[PDB]
C-alpha cells in the first residue's frame, strides 16, 4: 500500500482550496505513480457545487 | 440635579405641555356626545395621558428646557443621583435576554450536528428539542464559564483560512 | 397526520408562532403596563 | 441516593453518584461537568452554613419581640437603628467586613484548588490544625462530635439549610409587600387565614375584580 | 532559599527558584524571561534604595519638629531661602537645579558602564568600606534584610503621598487620629478614598 | 490576445474542451493522470474570454485560468 487507508478521514493542506484544515473521508487512492493520487470527499459543496477533489499525499495529514 | 437639567416635576414648560396635548382632546371631546363610544375613547386617552404626565414626574426624570426628559448613561452619575433605572439596569436586563438567545441557539446547532443530514434539521426543525433546550437556558452565564473554563466553547486553527 | 406535524415542524411556520408569541406578549404588555420608560 | 423530588419518571443523569442531599435534582444540567459540580457543592455549603446562622437574628429575636420580653427593632429596620447611637461605629463596617473575610476566604479558595495545602511554616505554629479531611468538612474547627462512622448527619445540615434558604427569600419578599415583620405575618394567617394571603392583599399578582 | 510563601499551596515559579527575596510571588508572570529579571532585580533594589533614604526623610524632618516634608520646597514660591536645621543654605533655585543634574549624571552614567551583572546589583570595594560582605553566610542573611526593609519604605512613601491627597495632615498628625479614635478615623471615612463611602 | 495556461492538476475531463465555442482548446496525451489525457491551448488567438472553461473544470481549484490582457478585433467580438 501507498497511502492512507480506504475509508480514513484526513485534514487537508493545500492553501488554494475550499477544504482547507478541514476533514474528509479517503474515497479511493491510486497506486500507479499519479502526482494526485488521493481522492476524497466531503459533506459540504464549494463555491460551484462539487464534494470530491484528488489531493496529494504531502497535502494531507492525519485528523484533527 | 446635574447636568444643568431641572427635575420634570418642577419644570414650566413640562406642564405647558401637559396642558397643550389634554386641550387638544378636550376640542375633539366637543363634537361628539357624552354616552357615546368616541367620548369614551377620548376620555380613555386623555386618562392614559394624564397618566403618562405624572408617572414620569414621580420617577425623579430630568426635563430640560425644551421641556421633555432627559436620560443619564453613566452607572456613577446615575447610582450617585438616583437615575438607574433609566439606562444601567435595562443594559442587564436586555444581555440576560440576548445571551439566551445565543446559547439556545448555539446548542440546537451542535446537537443536531452529532446526527446525521443536520441540513433537514434546520428546515425541518425537532420542535421538541427547540422547546427541551429553551426551557433550560435561564442560567445561560453559568455554563458560559462553565464552558470558558473548560475549554469546549472555542476552536483551535481546525477552522478554514484563505491565504 | 405524521406528515402534518412534519409540515408544522417547517421553517416558516415555526417563525409564524414564534412571531404571534413575542409580538402579542409586547403588545399585551403595552395593552396592560402602558407606556413604560424609565423602570420603576 | 436518596428519594426523587419527582415520585415519577424524571431520570437523572448524573446524580446516580455518591452525593450528599441528592435528590435527582438537575433539570438544567448544571451538574455534567465534575470540576464545577465539586465546586457549585461548596457553594451550597456556604449559602446554607450562612444562612442559617442569620436566619436565627431574625427568628430568635421576633419571637421574643412579639412576647414582649425585648425592645429590639426589627431586621427590616436594624441597620438604621445603630449607627444614629450615640456609641456608634459608623461605615468602616463594609470595608472591614472585606479585609477580614478576604483573609480567610482565600484560604478556603486556594484549599479547594490545592487540598490540604498549608505549608509548614506558612502559619506562626497552627499549620497543622488547619489541615482539612475533605472540602467543606474541616477538622480542627469542630471541638466534639466528628467521630462517628456513618459521617451524614450531613443530611442534616443541608435540609435545614436548604429550608433556611427559601426562609430569607420568603422574608425579604414578605417584607416587600406586606409591610410588617416575618412573625407579625404569622399572627395574621393563623387568625384570618383565607384574607391574608399573596393573592388578595399581598399585592404579588394584580387581582382587582371587586365583583 | 525561599523566605517563604505570599500564598502557602500556591504553585511554585521556576523562574524564581533560587534568588534574594524569594515568595514564590509573580502572578503575572512578569519576569518569565531570563534577561528581563536581571533588569527588574536591578530596579527593585534601587527603587529601594532611593525609598529607604527617602522615608527617613520625610520622618526626620517631622520627628525633629522642623516642618513637613510636602512644604520643603514652597520656599521657592514665597522666596525665603532652604534650610538644614535652621542653617540657612544660601544656594539658590537654578543653583540646585544645575548641580543635580550634572553630579548624578556622572554617577548614574558610572553605574550603568558596569557590565558585571553581579555587581550592577552588589558592588563592592568603596562601596562597603568596612567590609561587612566579606562573611558570604552574614551577606546571604543581610541581603534579605535589605530587600525587606526596602520593601516597606516603598510602600510606605506611596502611603505619604495618598494620605496627603486625601487629608493634608502630615504624617504623625495623621496617625494620631488613628490612636485617638482608630474606627472614625480611617481612610474608609476620608469621603475621597472610596467612592460612596 | 488573451492568455490561457492549463496546470498540474487537470484529470482529462474534457468538459473545458466542450465548452469553449471558439476551439481554443484541445486535448493530449500524458502520463500523469489516470484518463491519460490533458488539455492545451494552441490557438489562444481566437479566444474571447467567456470563461466557461473555467466554470466547467470540477477541481478544487481550477486547473484552467484564464488571464484577461490586451484586446483585439477577434478578441472583442466584433462581428464589423
Ligand atoms: C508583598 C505582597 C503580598 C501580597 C500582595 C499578599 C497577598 C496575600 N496574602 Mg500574603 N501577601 C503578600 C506578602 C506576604 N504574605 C505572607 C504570608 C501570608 C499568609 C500566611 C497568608 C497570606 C495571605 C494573603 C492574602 C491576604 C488577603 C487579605 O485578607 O487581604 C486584605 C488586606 C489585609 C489583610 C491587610 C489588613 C491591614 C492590617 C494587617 C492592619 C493591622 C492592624 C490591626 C488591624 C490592629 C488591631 C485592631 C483590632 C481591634 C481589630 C493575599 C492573597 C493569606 C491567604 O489567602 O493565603 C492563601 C494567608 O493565609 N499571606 C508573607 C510572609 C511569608 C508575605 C511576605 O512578604
Ligand atoms: C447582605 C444582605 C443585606 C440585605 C438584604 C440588606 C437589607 C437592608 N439593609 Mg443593609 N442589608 C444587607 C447588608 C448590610 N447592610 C448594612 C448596613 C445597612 C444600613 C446602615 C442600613 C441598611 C438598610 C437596609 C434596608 C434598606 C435598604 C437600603 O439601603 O435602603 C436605603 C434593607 C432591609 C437601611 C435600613 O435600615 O433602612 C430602613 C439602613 O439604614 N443596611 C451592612 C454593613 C453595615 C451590610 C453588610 O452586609
Ligand atoms: C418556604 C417557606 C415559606 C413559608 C412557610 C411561608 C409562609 C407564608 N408566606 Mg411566604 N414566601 C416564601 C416562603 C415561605 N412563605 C418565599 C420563598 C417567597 C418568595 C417567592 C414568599 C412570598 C410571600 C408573599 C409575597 C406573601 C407570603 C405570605 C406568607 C404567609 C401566608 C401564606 C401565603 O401567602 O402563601 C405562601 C405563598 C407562597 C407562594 C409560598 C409557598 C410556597 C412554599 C415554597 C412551599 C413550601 C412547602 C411547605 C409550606 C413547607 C412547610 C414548612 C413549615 C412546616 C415550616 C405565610 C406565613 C403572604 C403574607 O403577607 O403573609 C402574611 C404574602 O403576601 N409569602
Ligand atoms: C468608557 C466608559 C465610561 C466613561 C467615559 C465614564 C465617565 C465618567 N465616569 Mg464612569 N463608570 C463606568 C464607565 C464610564 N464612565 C463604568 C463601567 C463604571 C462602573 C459601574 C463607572 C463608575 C463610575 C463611578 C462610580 C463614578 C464614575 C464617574 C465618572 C465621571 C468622572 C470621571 C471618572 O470616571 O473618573 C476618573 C477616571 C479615571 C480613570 C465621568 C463622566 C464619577 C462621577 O460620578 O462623576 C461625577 C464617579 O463617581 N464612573
Ligand atoms: C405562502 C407563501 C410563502 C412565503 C411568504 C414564504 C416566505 C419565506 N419562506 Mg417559505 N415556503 C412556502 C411558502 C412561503 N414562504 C411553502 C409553500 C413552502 C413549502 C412547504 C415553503 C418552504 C420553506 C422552507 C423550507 C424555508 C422557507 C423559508 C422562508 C423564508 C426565507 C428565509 C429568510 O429570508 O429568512 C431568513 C431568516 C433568518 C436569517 C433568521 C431567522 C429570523 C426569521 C426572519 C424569523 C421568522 C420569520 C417568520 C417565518 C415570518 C412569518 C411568516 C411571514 C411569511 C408572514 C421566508 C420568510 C426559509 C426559512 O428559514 O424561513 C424562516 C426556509 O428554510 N420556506
Ligand atoms: C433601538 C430601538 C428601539 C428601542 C431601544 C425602543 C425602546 C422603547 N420603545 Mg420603541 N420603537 C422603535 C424602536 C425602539 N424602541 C421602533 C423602530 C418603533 C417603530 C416601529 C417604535 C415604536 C414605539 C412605540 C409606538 C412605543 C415604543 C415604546 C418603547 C418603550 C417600551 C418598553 C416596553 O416594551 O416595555 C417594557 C417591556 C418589558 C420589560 C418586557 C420585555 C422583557 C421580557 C418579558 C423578558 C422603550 C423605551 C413604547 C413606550 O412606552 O414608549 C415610551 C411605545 O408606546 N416604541
Ligand atoms: C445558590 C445556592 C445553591 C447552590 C449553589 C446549589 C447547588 C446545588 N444543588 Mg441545591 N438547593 C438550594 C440552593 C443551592 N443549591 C436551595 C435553596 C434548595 C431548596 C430549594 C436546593 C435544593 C436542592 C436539591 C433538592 C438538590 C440540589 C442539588 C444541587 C446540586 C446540583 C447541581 C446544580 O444545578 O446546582 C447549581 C446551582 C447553581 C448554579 C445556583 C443557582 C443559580 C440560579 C441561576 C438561581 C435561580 C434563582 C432561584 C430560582 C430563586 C448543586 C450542588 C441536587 C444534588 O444532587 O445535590 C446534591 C439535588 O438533588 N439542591
Ligand atoms: C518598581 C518596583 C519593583 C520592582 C521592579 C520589583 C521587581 C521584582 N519583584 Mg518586587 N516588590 C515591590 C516592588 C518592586 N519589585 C514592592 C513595593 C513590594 C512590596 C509590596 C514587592 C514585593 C515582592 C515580593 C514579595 C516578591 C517580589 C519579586 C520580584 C521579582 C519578580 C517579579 C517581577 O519580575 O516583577 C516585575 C515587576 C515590575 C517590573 C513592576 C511593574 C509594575 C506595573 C507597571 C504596575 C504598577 C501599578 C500596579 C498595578 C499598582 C501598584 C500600586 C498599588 C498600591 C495600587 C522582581 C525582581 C519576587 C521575587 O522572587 O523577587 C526576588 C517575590 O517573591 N517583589
Ligand atoms: C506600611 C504601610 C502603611 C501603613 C502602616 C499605613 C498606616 C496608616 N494609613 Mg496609609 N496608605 C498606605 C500605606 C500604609 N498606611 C498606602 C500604600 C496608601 C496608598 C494606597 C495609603 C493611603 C492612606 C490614606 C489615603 C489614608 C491613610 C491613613 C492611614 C492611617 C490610618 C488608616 C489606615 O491605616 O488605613 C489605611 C491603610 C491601608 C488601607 C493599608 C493598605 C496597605 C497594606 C495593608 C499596608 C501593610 C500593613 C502591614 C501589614 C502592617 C495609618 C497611620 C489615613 C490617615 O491617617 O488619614 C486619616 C488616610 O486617610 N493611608
Ligand atoms: C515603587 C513603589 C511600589 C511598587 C510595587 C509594585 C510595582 C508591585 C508590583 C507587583 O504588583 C504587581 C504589579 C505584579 C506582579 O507580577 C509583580 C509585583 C512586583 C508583585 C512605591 C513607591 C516607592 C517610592 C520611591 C521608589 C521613591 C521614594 C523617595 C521619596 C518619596 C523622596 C521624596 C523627597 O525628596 C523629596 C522629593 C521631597 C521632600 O519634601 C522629602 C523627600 C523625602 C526628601
Ligand atoms: S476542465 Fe480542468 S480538470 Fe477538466 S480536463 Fe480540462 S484542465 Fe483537466
Amino acid at each position: 500500500e501507498i497511502g492512507p487507508k480506504r475509508g480514513s478521514l484526513v485534514k487537508v493542506l493545500r492553501p488554494e482550496s475550499y477544504w482547507y484544515n478541514q476533514v474528509g473521508k479517503v474515497v479511493s487512492v491510486d497506486q500507479s505513480g499519479i502526482r494526485y493520487p488521493v481522492v476524497v470527499r466531503f459533506e459540504n459543496q464549494n463555491y460551484a457545487g462539487v464534494s470530491t477533489n484528488n489531493y496529494a499525499l504531502d497535502e494531507i495529514e492525519e485528523v484533527k | 440635579d446635574i447636568a444643568g437639567l431641572t427635575p420634570c416635576s418642577e419644570s414650566k414648560a413640562y406642564n405647558k405641555l401637559e396642558r397643550k396635548e389634554l386641550k387638544v382632546l378636550d376640542k375633539r371631546l366637543k363634537q361628539y356626545e357624552p354616552g357615546s363610544a368616541p367620548y369614551l375613547a377620548l376620555q380613555a386617552t386623555k386618562e392614559r395621558t394624564e397618566n403618562r404626565f405624572k408617572t414620569y414626574a414621580k420617577q425623579g426624570l430630568l426635563c430640560g428646557n425644551d421641556g421633555l426628559p432627559h436620560l443619564i448613561s453613566d452607572p456613577g452619575l446615575a447610582l450617585r443621583f438616583n437615575h438607574a433605572g433609566e439606562v444601567f439596569i435595562p443594559t442587564f436586563g436586555f444581555l440576560y435576554v440576548a445571551g439566551y438567545i445565543g446559547h439556545v441557539g448555539r446548542q440546537y446547532i451542535i446537537l443536531s450536528k452529532e446526527d446525521a443530514k443536520p441540513t433537514d434539521k434546520e428546515i425541518i426543525l425537532d420542535v421538541p428539542l427547540a422547546l427541551k433546550l429553551a426551557f433550560q437556558g435561564w442560567a445561560w452565564p453559568l455554563a458560559s464559564i462553565q464552558e470558558l473554563r473548560n475549554g469546549s466553547l472555542l476552536e483551535k486553527d481546525e477552522n478554514i483560512t484563505v491565504s | 397526520m405524521k406528515d402534518f406535524t412534519t409540515y408544522l415542524s417547517t421553517a416558516p411556520v415555526v417563525g409564524l408562532g414564534w412571531a404571534i408569541f413575542t409580538s402579542g406578549l409586547l403588545i399585551e404588555i403595552n395593552r396592560f403596563f402602558p407606556d413604560p420608560l424609565v423602570f420603576s | 441516593d436518596r428519594p426523587l423530588w419527582y415520585p415519577g419518571a424524571t431520570p437523572p443523569a448524573h446524580l446516580d453518584g455518591s452525593m450528599l442531599g441528592d435528590y435527582g435534582f438537575d433539570p438544567l444540567r448544571l451538574g455534567t461537568n465534575p470540576d464545577r459540580m465539586k465546586w457549585f457543592r461548596e457553594a451550597e455549603l456556604t449559602n446554607g452554613r450562612w444562612a442559617m446562622a442569620a436566619v436565627v437574628g431574625i427568628l430568635f429575636t421576633d419571637v421574643f419581640t412579639s412576647i414582649g420580653l425585648v425592645g429590639l427593632p426589627k431586621w427590616w429596620e436594624a441597620g438604621a437603628q445603630t449607627y444614629p447611637i450615640d456609641n456608634q461605629t459608623l461605615r468602616t463596617l463594609a470595608i472591614i467586613e472585606f479585609l477580614l473575610f478576604g483573609w480567610v476566604e482565600t484560604k478556603r479558595l486556594y484549599d479547594l484548588r490545592n487540598p490540604g495545602s498549608q505549608g509548614d511554616g506558612s502559619f506562626l505554629g497552627i499549620t497543622d490544625g488547619l489541615k482539612g479531611t475533605e472540602n467543606g468538612y474541616p477538622g480542627g474547627i469542630f471541638d466534639p462530635l466528628g467521630y462517628s462512622k456513618t459521617s451524614p448527619e450531613k443530611l442534616d445540615e443541608l435540609q435545614n439549610g436548604r429550608l433556611a434558604m427559601l426562609a430569607f427569600l420568603g422574608f425579604a419578599s414578605t417584607a416587600a409587600v406586606n409591610g410588617q415583620g416575618p412573625i407579625e405575618s404569622l399572627q395574621t394567617h393563623l387568625a384570618d387565614p383565607f384574607h391574608v394571603t399573596f393573592a388578595t392583599n399581598g399585592v404579588s399578582i394584580p387581582h382587582f375584580t371587586e365583583f | 532559599q525561599r523566605a517563604g510563601n505570599f500564598a502557602p499551596g500556591s504553585e511554585p515559579k521556576e523562574y524564581l527558584n533560587d534568588l534574594p527575596g524569594n515568595f514564590n510571588f509573580d502572578p503575572l508572570e512578569l519576569g518569565k524571561e531570563k534577561g528581563t529579571l536581571q533588569r527588574y532585580r536591578e530596579a527593585e533594589l534601587i527603587h529601594c534604595r532611593w525609598a529607604m533614604l527617602g522615608a527617613a526623610g520625610c520622618l526626620a524632618v517631622e520627628v525633629l519638629g522642623l516642618g513637613n516634608w510636602y512644604d520643603a520646597p514652597l520656599w521657592a514660591v514665597t522666596g525665603d531661602k532652604p534650610t538644614w536645621f535652621g542653617i540657612e543654605v544660601p544656594f539658590d533655585i537654578a543653583t540646585i537645579l544645575g548641580v543635580e543634574v550634572v553630579a548624578m549624571a556622572v554617577a548614574e552614567g558610572l553605574r550603568n558602564d558596569n557590565q558585571d551583572m553581579e555587581k550592577r546589583l552588589y558592588p563592592g570595594g568603596a562601596f562597603d568600606p568596612l567590609g561587612f560582605s566579606k562573611d558570604p553566610k552574614s551577606f546571604e542573611d543581610k541581603k534579605l534584610k535589605e530587600l525587606k526593609n526596602g520593601r516597606l519604605a516603598m510602600v510606605a512613601c506611596l502611603g505619604f503621598a495618598g494620605q496627603h491627597a486625601a487629608t493634608g495632615k502630615p504624617i504623625l498628625a495623621a496617625l494620631g487620629d488613628h490612636l485617638s479614635s482608630p474606627f472614625f478615623n480611617n481612610f474608609a471615612t476620608n469621603g475621597v478614598s472610596v467612592p460612596g463611602v | 490576445a488573451h492568455v490561457v495556461k492549463i496546470y498540474d492538476t487537470c484529470i482529462g475531463c474534457t468538459q473545458c474542451v466542450r465548452a469553449c465555442p471558439l476551439d481554443v482548446l484541445e486535448m493530449v496525451p500524458w502520463d500523469g493522470c489516470k484518463a491519460a489525457q490533458m488539455a492545451s491551448s494552441p490557438r489562444t488567438e481566437d479566444c474571447v474570454g467567456c470563461k466557461r472553461c473555467e466554470t466547467a473544470c470540477p477541481t478544487d481549484f481550477l486547473s484552467v485560468r484564464v488571464y484577461l490582457g490586451n484586446e483585439s478585433t477577434r478578441s472583442l467580438g466584433l462581428a464589423y
